[PDB]
């Protein structure tokens, strides 16, 4: 498969790592989301998880049909979110002409 | 080092990048550009729906292109297809 | 102070929280409070899509809601469409 | 008129009261769109203002066929980013509960 399908299976794999755990076995709760924002985002959301009620609120914004669980469908818009916000890191006070990448998010 | 979700959430960005860095504006993915990244980062059931059908649904502003943001709609789609797919 | 034009920018932030802070996650318009959006915001020829047609192209994750970046996407096309059938 | 028209109608006067200016009336050239985010825009791009090389490439970032134009279509790319950014500048470091809205871009 391509690179970008690589991409979105790594999504999908870190997703079922742990929705799987406890509860429903396709949704994140929020002790799930947690620990996959804690481990695989501890650098695009270094600063975020120092506070975890501002985690809790990023699940309460995720989480659209408010069920306190979060699907693929509400956990991607994350996913959506820091890849924009790492491609605005790379370009933070860009004056061309050319184009050129800075590093990202979380210093990478 | 970045986690590996990291890495792949930048590497979406060099995915996009092999494509809109060929001509034109920097950040911009234009008719036959969407094409190339169909024909080769997409499954069949994305290509499927056409490339043009895809343009025309992706070209929020309708300035010819698609940006970045534009092109999340497609990973966003992408996504939740391949999540559903893997259920199959 | 603001300018008239950035007053305008945080005014359309407004115009969604009044169909979002009705019920249910602050920031998710769902189906039923798109076409209470559609209805007032948008103009005539904006409404005859359909709400549940305008739904369907905004919920970009179908997640059965609109959040923010999605309904920017609305308010791109009503820009569009009003400067194109202005003049 | 209802709300959101008054702001997309604030959003076109202000486009074609620089656009009608010099060379295509529907376009903003580079002269253009500078006095747009200087006056218009002070405060949402105060600190890219500062810049003038900066306020330069956004409008390269911006002209998306690349003909040293600024149409409509490209312009409101810039208005929904301005849009964005002032919602996630009202909740930033937002810990709850319930909704809250602090003070956004140049502010
Ligand atoms: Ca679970
Ligand atoms: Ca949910
Ligand atoms: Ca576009
Ligand atoms: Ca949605
Ligand atoms: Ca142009
Ligand atoms: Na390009
Ligand atoms: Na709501
Ligand atoms: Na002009
Ligand atoms: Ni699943
Ligand atoms: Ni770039
Ligand atoms: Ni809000």
């Amino acid at each position: 498969m391509s690179q970008l399908e690589r991409n979105i299976e790594t999504i999908i794999n870190t997703f079922h790592q742990y929705s799987v755990k406890l509860g429903h076995p396709d949704t994140l709760n929020q002790g799930e989301f947690k620990e996959l924002v804690r481990k695989d985002l501890q650098n695009f959301l270094k600063k975020e998880n120092k506070n975890e009620k501002v985690i809790e609120h990023i699940m309460e914004d995720l989480d659209t049909n408010a069920d306190k669980q979060l699907s693929f469908e509400e956990f991607i818009m994350l996913m959506a979110r820091l890849t924009w916000a790492s491609h605005e890191k790379m370009h933070e006070g860009d004056e061309g002409p050319g184009h050129h990448h800075k590093p990202g998010l979380g210093e990478g | 080092m970045l986690t590996e979700l990291e890495k792949a959430l930048n590497s979406i960005i060099d995915v996009y990048h092999k494509y809109s860095l060929i001509k034109g504006n920097f950040h911009a993915v234009y008719r036959d550009d969407l094409k190339k990244l169909l024909e080769t980062e997409s499954p069949q059931y994305i290509r499927k729906k056409g490339a043009d059908v895809w343009f025309k649904e992706l070209d929020i502003n309708t300035d010819g292109a698609v940006n970045f943001q534009e092109f999340l709609i497609l990973v966003i789609k992408m996504g939740v297809a391949a999540h559903k797919k893997s259920h199959e």
